[PDB]
């Protein structure tokens, strides 16, 4: 009598079991087999849009599922589209799910006219409607060398900026040669030597030319620093 | 018994100390990869202290900004209607 | 036991890892002697370029050619510190 209850008892949790692991397998068939079409992007997105991302990931031509889907290939894609992203990580989560996680550069000048650099010396591009809305600096230099002008342009503006100025382009040429341009468009044509020392002498220098461009009503055009303990000065008539 | 593992086991131990020491073991690529370092980061200055004077060469033959420089930092002599100033200390 | 067998195993792998690794390092180290040559050889080629480019008796052959004038010391407005 009583083995008979242990034996439906066990019969019928196993048969509940069964059953119900029948429908969860039919709940897990069902739903695993679908292309995910959801993204969460997590994240600080300055430039990139939610539609970026989704562009760019069927812009491969394939909806890919769950279980047919490489997300190094995923990660990739996104970084050989958006060059502003400097660390992709897109992760599966579940049936219908996925997690996408951007980071991007931060510009702090402008390379180049047409690209952008960092703090830390990384290049990469963003489209100008994107970015117009940023004043900032215009760095120049030949390619490679984009760290190298950010170390000058610091270095230079620290100083230009102690005596309330502001350094707009700073050019380097690929002899190692600077061309600084200042506000009201006051070219400071500089050399292959001690740069710094130039400009400081610019800044003690820069009292005495005001006061003599405002005598003759002209506009300081450009201030040439390249002599030991001189400057030429060229003038333009004001508008 | 033993010595069927004593066989094995000295084997090993020479193998290690042949990996450590000799031709091309770990010292040596050691000792290899360290100056292989070194002189691709001298090369480096090198070929950057080659590059930056062949730029200036090549502004030089008739260039621009290699010959009003030297004009002007060496030679001290200016543009027309250029106002020079001289600082002293 | 034949568990230190395979031990060898990794270790004889490792030999050859390590040894040809070390090989190819070798070949680089020859080749970065010769472009040092080359770039010292280069180096020294230039600076005689240099010299003949930028002789004074040539820069102020050509500086004048382009409408430049010698320092004038009427002319010269001085500024002391």
């Amino acid at each position: 009598g009583t083995r008979l209850a242990g034996i439906l008892f066990l019969l019928t949790v196993l048969t509940t079991v069964l059953v119900s692991g029948w429908v969860v397998l039919g709940w897990m068939e069902d739903a695993q087999r679908l292309p995910l079409s959801k993204l969460v992007l997590t994240g600080e997105r300055h430039y990139t849009r939610n539609d970026d991302i989704r562009q760019s990931i069927l812009a491969l031509g394939e909806p890919g599922t769950f279980m047919t889907q490489d997300v190094n290939i995923i990660q990739t894609q996104i970084e050989q589209r958006l060059p502003w992203i400097k660390q992709v990580s897109v992760r599966k989560q579940w049936p219908d799910e996925l997690k996408i996680h951007l980071v991007e550069y931060v510009p702090i000048a402008r390379w180049n006219d047409q690209h952008m650099v960092d703090a830390e010396g990384n290049t990469f591009s963003v489209p100008p409607e994107r970015t117009s809305k940023q004043v900032l600096p215009m760095l120049y230099g030949p390619e490679g060398s984009a760290n190298e002008v950010l170390q000058g342009y610091r270095e230079m503006g620290q100083m230009l900026a102690k005596d309330r100025f502001t350094l707009k382009e700073a050019a380097m040429t690929a002899r190692r040669s600077w061309q600084l341009t200042l506000n009201n468009d006051i070219k400071l044509n500089l050399g292959r030597g001690d740069t710094m020392k130039r400009l400081a002498r610019f800044v003690e220098l820069y009292p005495v030319l005001q006061q003599q461009a405002q005598t003759d009503g002209k506009r300081i055009s450009y201030v040439d620093l390249r002599y030991d303990s001189g400057a030429a000065v060229g003038w333009a008539p004001l508008p | 018994m033993g010595k069927l593992t004593l066989l094995l086991l000295a084997i090993l131990v020479w193998l290690q100390y042949s990996l450590w020491f000799g031709k091309n073991g770990i010292h040596d690529y050691t000792r290899v990869n360290d100056d292989v370092a070194a002189q691709q980061a001298t090369n480096a200055k090198l070929k950057a202290r080659n590059d930056q004077l062949f730029a200036e060469i090549d502004h030089l033959n008739g260039g621009q900004e290699a010959l009003e420089e030297r004009a002007r930092n060496e030679l001290s002599m200016t543009r027309p209607g250029e106002t020079f100033y001289r600082l002293v200390p | 036991p034949l568990c230190l067998f395979i031990c060898i195993i990794l270790t004889a792998v490792t030999v050859v890892t390590t040894a040809h690794h070390t090989r190819l390092l070798t070949a680089q180290r020859e080749q970065l002697v010769l472009e040092r040559d080359a770039l010292d050889i280069e180096w020294r080629n230039l600076i005689l370029e240099e010299n003949a480019l930028g002789d004074h008796s040539r820069v102020e052959r050509i500086a004048t050619e382009k409408l430049q004038m010698q320092h004038v010391d009427p002319s010269q407005e001085n500024i002391v510190v």
